[PDB]
């Protein structure tokens, strides 16, 4: 289709934005959680990726859950004026409404509470990306927030212990062929449709991703 | 696979 | 090949459930205003080329008993299917005789549950306060986890601007997005939510 | 408005 403006999120700032990517591998004893196999292979791949795009690629591993509090709201007192928008990846272990530390677990909801427009002015008016991977078949303070979770609420999310998470691979091919040409929404359209099609109680199962919305514009990666 |  | 597939006699059923009067068991006020937002919704919706029905103060078995009823019919020849819901509200949950589960109206039309409509968009708008089983749904909730004028609601009223103008060149996600714009800048806060696990690109046409 |  077409590039009609008034409705295109105004990229010509100095940079395209931060990139944080939380890379969760390795969990304490106490919480039962096992190795993330398959996970650093996600994580290089999506740097690779977000550097591709144009993003200034953050990567943290094994963080604790201050860490990861401590560093998304130091991440949210920086200048973004110069960011044409920001974006965070976590990978982790998860359950519904929460994300897990080496240590412990906390609410997303917490996290990404550092960027509402009355608590980071600089990110004001602009795009906050969040991707999230983490766990049968057949102006407002919440606009501009956009969410890619690996699967929808209360089913678990699959990942190859040597090819990494699906919806991580998906989403990185689809980035390298269009990542540039496409808006937002077409890409994880399509990144619905690849993990939909080409991935004994754990056995020929599936799954979905969810795409949450706030965007008032088409974001596009150019121009 | 592994799930989360 | 990225597009859903619009090619069908109909383009499918819509179902408005319109609740405006609630018992004084519930505590709901009268919902004034949502007469005018229904009347547009039903040109705007129609004028898309949905078969529409509009049920006025419904009760959570009449909800669930509609929408069961809905899954069951066969939309071999529908594009798609609408349900639209207006009332009042709490998190996770829709509130004339109390409160029903929003995954229990939708379920019923999960892949199993309906296998007639697989691999076709199922949309729900919601204004209140081997493939997968969840995949092609759609839900666009009027504020996040909402106001209305005793003129219409201001998602409504967006949603139905948009619709008459682009709604036949226009992608769904488009559309959504920019109704989430007009909502935020008339504001004078509360912006809508859109869920997508579609598949593909909605076009009505 | 009102609310809801
Ligand atoms: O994904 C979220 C974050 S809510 C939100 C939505 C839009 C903008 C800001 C927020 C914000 O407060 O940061 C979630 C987590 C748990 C529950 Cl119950 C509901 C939503």
């Amino acid at each position: 289709r077409d590039r009609v403006p008034t409705y295109q999120y105004n990229m010509n700032f100095e940079k395209l934005g931060k990139c944080i990517i939380i890379n969760n591998k390795n969990f304490d004893k106490v919480t039962g959680m096992g190795v993330r196999n398959g996970t650093d292979k996600d994580a290089e791949a999506l740097f690779k990726c977000f550097r591709s795009l144009g993003f200034d690629v953050i990567v943290y591993n094994d963080c604790s859950c201050a860490k990861m509090q401590d560093l998304l709201k130091k991440a949210s007192e920086e200048d973004h004026t110069n960011a044409a928008c920001f974006a965070c990846i976590l990978l982790s272990h998860g359950e519904e409404n929460v994300i897990y530390g080496k240590d412990g677990v906390t609410p997303i909801k917490d996290l990404t509470a550092h960027f509402r427009g009355d608590r980071c002015k600089t990110l004001l008016e602009k795009p906050k990306l969040f991707f999230i991977q983490a766990c049968d078949g057949i102006i407002p303070v919440e606009a501009d927030f956009l969410f890619a979770y690996s699967t929808v609420p209360g089913y678990y999310s699959w990942r190859s212990p040597g090819r990494g998470s699906w919806f991580v691979q998906a989403l990185c091919s689809i980035l390298e062929e269009h990542g540039k040409d496409l808006e937002i929404m077409q890409i994880l359209t399509r990144v619905n449709d690849r993990v939909a099609r080409h991935f004994p109680h754990f056995h020929e199962k599936k799954q979905i991703p969810c795409v949450v919305s706030m965007l008032t514009k088409e974001l596009y990666f150019s121009q | 696979d592994e799930v989360x």
